[PDB]
């Protein structure tokens, strides 16, 4: 079917996730990996002001969303976003979560219609589906996601917390956890987000990860409480040394 | 790094050392202060 | 001292031993067999440009059943010795299957190059796993030539590790664009294998399966034919936890692992806590050797009597003699 | 000194631990001791 | 003096450093056990459980060389510190 | 010609023999190279240069720091109050005309302190 | 310290000679020197 | 530029070990010289 | 009487060999194959 229908923010020490699956306590550990730099320049979009443009996928994406009634619904990844190349789609259609890797012919302006869920103007056609997964049927919230693409594998880290403030990104430490690892093995260079059009009141932030050395302080219990970026300023360099 | 890349044809080994991370640090007390200390000591031992 | 005579004084000796004198094996109680039939006896194998991928979990990797009716002309493993494959557990098990030409079989290896390695299928430099390849001349070939297997000939770049591309756009070699039609300096990137029964050994089809797995860092569901044993606590034992061999004393722990965590490590990377594969409990592991020993003796020319000093221990707690 | 750019060498240097930190600590201790010796030898009188 | 010694603990700093370094070295020597030294892993058990007899020796030898080098460095630094403390003790004995 | 490197290229007074292509220092590092097309001689120099020191009081007291770049001017820039001391370029600390006892030794007769609106 | 059980490591350590013996000898010498220094500094009077 | 990722590591590790050994030797000799200079400075201070 | 030939002044692009050539044995010593596209060869000799 299909149909046709900047703001900057500081990264308040956000972008820390568990690097590997071991247990450590009361030990300061140094890691060398792709992280979101401290006090970075994260781009801010609204849906209240309604946009979802195609954003480049360079080396890894940090995506935060502040919402109340589930405006964000999913993402689309690919290099051309047409039937000529394989593309990945992750969607949450209010009853199931669907992850597909198909040569989708995506519509120019994808969206999900809510009156219940009545419209699926996402792609014109779907074929050559080599991977598909569906789960069992089923401002007050903030959700943080980290997407990485390494040697074909696609790694998704997730975290969620209740936040009641109005506009900005809340300041505070947050440690994401390993959620999903998928063997999609495709080329990803551009991505677009999926919005729930009602017939919104949310906002989101997008930032790019970079290779960094991080010093993480582990609490007495099994969690991380503080992080230091060895390239933010000379004092952090001295602290790392 | 404005006279280390210049017409020096690798005659000075100072640049050879500096390009490999070897650095020489200055002393805290310059010779103009050691001279004053020695002058004070000489005056004290001569007068008193 | 490396001498037959000892002068008067005090000398240091080796640490106290504390022999375990017991072996304990703990493995997940998996009773099913791995997909050996419907993977190795697959009637149709996917082409190299569209190599097939499968996930394996919750099975016992007992390859001893393969000797009766399987014969492989090429077998290699990277990152693990084959002889240990019977005493290990694999976290993520993936199997890639395809069919290629015989002389190209050597192209499936880390650091390699060529047609298959660059345009069809590539392996990472840090690859760990195994590669198996065997001749299938009497199964994939047919009289008159079998042309159902294809490969990619032209591409604008080199594939990343574990990358699959199925785009069939007309490849352009010259400056003029190819407007979806064949022509000079315009080609179809795909070609067909001309498998025939009378072809040479280098031109006969070969079936290739690559197994990828990761070891000793994550919870595992695929293990070998090893059998478990009852747990022992407050005692020094030899233990084999999901392929990890060690020796020490096991106690219950107050540590609480996250669901995705399996092992705990100290600063020196030594294992400190472990989750039981069956009882899902957390156990602390401690070393056994402890306590320096000193020998006090006069000159051996005088007498043979000696005294023994055990450091940093009581006498009441024993391990002393 | 060991690598001189070539990020692969810098990455491979990480598996060798804190040898460079120990070397730097020893050199800094020597540098501090030099100034301490100079001050001890010469700075003995309070009045100039 | 009775309250000067109670004013601050930095007056005994020359003693405190003697303790601090003696710990500072030791806690270092432990953590260098975490270095890979170019091997596949820093744990002997992983190598012994993943590799056979002929392939484990190559990694174990390099690990042994690295740990031996660390021990030699520690011993040399301890010897130098012992010489310095011996000189200080000789001065103290002469003063006494 | 297959040799990968990083550095600054300048014209050189060196004259290679016809069979020579590369020039080497004592440390075997490439120093001069003949251009494969323009047949000219080019000197290659490294880029990294100049030690950096961080001057700070106790972190329990304040977060303010000063940066000392060694063996460089401030006028030539690659540097980010400004004071040109005999030991280099100091940024983040102001200069006073008085003299006090040394608190944090900097060198070349210069010391630093944290004094009260507090600053270094 | 080098091996920590794992008899294979202990067997492979034998080809490296008597480095451990030399290390132990140096440490024992330092330990003896410490007590010698203490006795020299304090034990100077025969009568309590 | 001549070797791939898996073959360069073997050579780079040995080069790193050699350079680290050279640095360790230099640091040890510097420490010994520092001790000697400290003794000389103590003698000079006593004489002063 | 193996034949020897000298090669000079050409671009070594082996990508044209995939269409109609198949080799059962290929080995290289002193250089990784993957770097062969980004190198220059001084003296090129071929024995057949
Ligand atoms: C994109 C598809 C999607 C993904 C990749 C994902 C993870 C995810 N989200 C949630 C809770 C949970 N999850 C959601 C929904 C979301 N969080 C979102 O990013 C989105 C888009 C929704 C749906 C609108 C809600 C509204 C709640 C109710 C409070 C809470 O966040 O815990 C869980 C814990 C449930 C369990 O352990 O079985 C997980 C693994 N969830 C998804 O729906
Ligand atoms: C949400 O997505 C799932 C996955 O497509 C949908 O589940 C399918 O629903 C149709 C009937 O409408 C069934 O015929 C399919 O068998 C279902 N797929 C699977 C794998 O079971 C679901 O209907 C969608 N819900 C909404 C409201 O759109
Ligand atoms: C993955 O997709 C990107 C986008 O097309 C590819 O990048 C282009 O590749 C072609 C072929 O060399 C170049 O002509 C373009 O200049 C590239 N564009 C950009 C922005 O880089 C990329 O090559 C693909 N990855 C692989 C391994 O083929
Ligand atoms: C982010 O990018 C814009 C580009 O103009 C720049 O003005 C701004 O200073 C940058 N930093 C922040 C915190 O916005
Ligand atoms: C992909 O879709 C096309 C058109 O339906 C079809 O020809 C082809 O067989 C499918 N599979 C692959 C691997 O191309
Ligand atoms: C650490 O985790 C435990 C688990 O509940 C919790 O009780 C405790 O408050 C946390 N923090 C500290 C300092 O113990
Ligand atoms: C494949 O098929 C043959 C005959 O059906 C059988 O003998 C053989 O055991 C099978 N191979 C495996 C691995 O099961
Ligand atoms: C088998 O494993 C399960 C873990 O899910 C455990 O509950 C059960 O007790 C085990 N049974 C035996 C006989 O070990
Ligand atoms: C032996 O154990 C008892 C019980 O705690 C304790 O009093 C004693 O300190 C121990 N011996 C030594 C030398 O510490
Ligand atoms: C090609 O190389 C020759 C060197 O003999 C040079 O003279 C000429 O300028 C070069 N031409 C171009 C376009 O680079
Ligand atoms: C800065 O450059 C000028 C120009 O030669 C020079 O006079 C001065 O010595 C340089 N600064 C220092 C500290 O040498």
């Amino acid at each position: 079917q299909c149909v046709n229908l900047p703001a900057y923010t500081n990264s308040f020490t956000r972008g820390v996730y568990y690097p590997d699956k071991v247990f450590r306590s009361s030990v300061l550990h140094s890691t060398q990996d792709l992280f979101l730099p401290f006090f970075s320049n994260v781009t801010w979009f609204h849906a209240i002001r309604f946009d979802n443009p195609v954003l480049p996928f360079n080396d890894g994406v940090y995506f935060a969303s502040t919402e109340k009634s589930n405006i964000i619904r999913g993402w689309i990844f690919g290099t051309t976003l047409d039937s000529k190349t394989q593309s990945l789609l992750i969607v949450n259609n209010a009853t199931n979560v669907v992850i597909k890797v198909c040569e989708f012919q995506f519509c120019n302006d994808p969206f999900l219609g809510v009156y219940m869920e009545s419209e699926f103007r996402v792609y014109s056609s779907a074929n050559n589906c080599t991977f598909e997964y569906v789960s069992q049927p089923f401002f007050k919230n903030l959700r943080e996601f980290v997407f990485k693409n390494i040697d074909g594998y696609f790694k998704i880290y997730s975290k969620h917390t209740p936040i009641n403030l109005v506009r900005d990104l809340p300041q505070g430490f947050s440690a994401l956890e390993p959620l999903v690892d998928l063997p999609i093995g495709i080329n990803i260079t551009r991505f677009q987000t999926l919005l729930a059009l009602h017939r919104g009141a949310a906002a989101y932030y997008v930032g790019y990860l970079q290779p960094r050395t991080f010093l993480l302080k582990y609490n007495e219990n099994g969690t991380i409480t503080d992080a230091v970026d060895c390239a933010l300023d000379p004092l952090s360099e001295t602290k790392c040394t | 790094y404005g006279d280390c890349l210049g017409d020096i044809a690798a005659r000075d080994l100072i640049c050879a050392q500096k390009f490999n991370g070897l650095t020489v640090l200055p002393p805290l007390l310059t010779d103009e202060m050691i001279a004053q200390y020695t002058s004070a000591l000489l005056a004290g031992t001569i007068t008193s | 001292l490396k001498s037959f005579t000892v002068e008067k004084g005090i000398y240091q000796t080796s640490n106290f031993r504390v022999q375990p004198t017991e072996s304990i094996v703990r493995f997940p109680n998996i009773t099913n067999l791995c997909p050996f039939g419907e993977v190795f006896n697959a009637t149709r194998f996917a082409s190299v440009y569209a190599w097939n991928r499968k996930r394996i979990s919750n099975c016992v990797a007992d390859y001893s059943v393969l000797y009766n009716s399987a014969s492989f002309s090429t077998f290699k493993c990277y990152g693990v010795s084959p002889t240990k494959l019977n005493d290990l557990c694999f976290t993520n098990v993936y199997a890639d299957s395809f069919v290629i030409r015989g002389d190209e079989v050597r192209q499936i290896a880390p650091g390699q190059t060529g047609k298959i390695a660059d345009y069809n299928y590539k392996l990472p430099d840090d690859f760990t796993g195994c590669v198996i390849a065997w001749n299938s001349n009497n199964l994939d070939s047919k009289v008159g030539g079998n042309y159902n297997y294809l490969y990619r000939l032209f591409r604008k770049s080199n594939l990343k590790p574990f990358e699959r591309d199925i785009s069939t756009e007309i490849y352009q070699a010259g400056s003029t664009p190819c407007n979806g039609v064949e022509g000079f300096n315009c080609y179809f990137p795909l070609q067909s294998y001309g498998f025939q029964p009378t072809n040479g050994v280098g031109y006969q089809p070969y079936r290739v399966v690559v197994l990828s797995f990761e070891l000793l860092h994550a919870p595992a569901t695929v293990c070998g034919p090893k059998k478990s044993t009852n747990l022992v606590k407050n005692k020094c034992v030899n233990f084999n936890f999901n392929g990890l061999t060690g020796t020490g004393v096991l106690t219950e722990s107050n540590k609480k692992f996250l669901p995705f965590q399996q092992f705990g490590r100290d600063i020196a990377d030594t294992t400190d806590a472990v989750r039981d594969p069956q009882t899902l409990e957390i156990l602390d592991i401690t070393p056994c050797s402890f306590g320096g020993v000193s020998v006090i003796t006069p000159g051996t020319n005088t007498s043979n009597q000696v005294a023994v000093l055990y450091q940093d221990v009581n006498c009441t707690e024993v391990p002393v003699a | 000194y060991i690598c001189g750019d070539s990020t692969e060498c810098s990455n491979l240097l990480l598996q060798y631990g804190s040898f460079c930190t120990q070397l730097n600590r020893a050199l800094t201790g020597i540098a501090v001791e030099q100034d301490k010796n100079t001050q001890e030898v010469f700075a003995q009188v309070k009045q100039i | 003096i009775q309250d000067s010694l109670s004013s601050t603990a930095s007056a005994l700093g020359k003693l405190q450093d003697v303790v601090n370094q003696n710990a500072q070295a030791l806690n270092t020597l432990v953590k260098q056990l975490s270095s890979n030294f170019g091997a596949i892993s820093s744990v002997l058990n992983d190598i012994l459980s993943r590799l056979d007899k002929v392939e484990a020796e190559v990694q174990i030898d390099r690990l042994i060389t690295g740990r031996l080098q660390s021990l030699q460095t520690y011993v040399t630094q301890q010897l130098i510190r012992a010489a310095e403390i011996r000189a200080s003790a000789n001065l103290a004995a002469t003063k006494m | 010609n297959g040799l990968t490197g990083t550095g600054v290229l300048t014209e050189s007074n060196k004259k290679f023999l016809p069979f020579q292509q590369f020039g080497r220092d004592i440390a075997d590092t490439t120093d001069a190279v003949r251009d494969p097309q323009t047949l000219e001689i080019l000197d290659i120099t490294p880029c990294s240069f100049g030690g950096v020191s961080v001057i700070t009081p106790g972190t329990n007291t304040s977060n303010q720091v000063a940066v000392l770049y060694q063996d460089v001017n401030c006028t030539e820039v690659p540097v980010a109050n400004v004071f040109q001391t005999r030991a280099g370029c100091l940024i983040g600390a102001e200069h006073v005309n008085n003299s006090y006892e040394c608190d944090i030794p900097i060198g070349a007769g210069i010391c630093a302190s944290y004094q009260t609106s507090q600053s270094i």
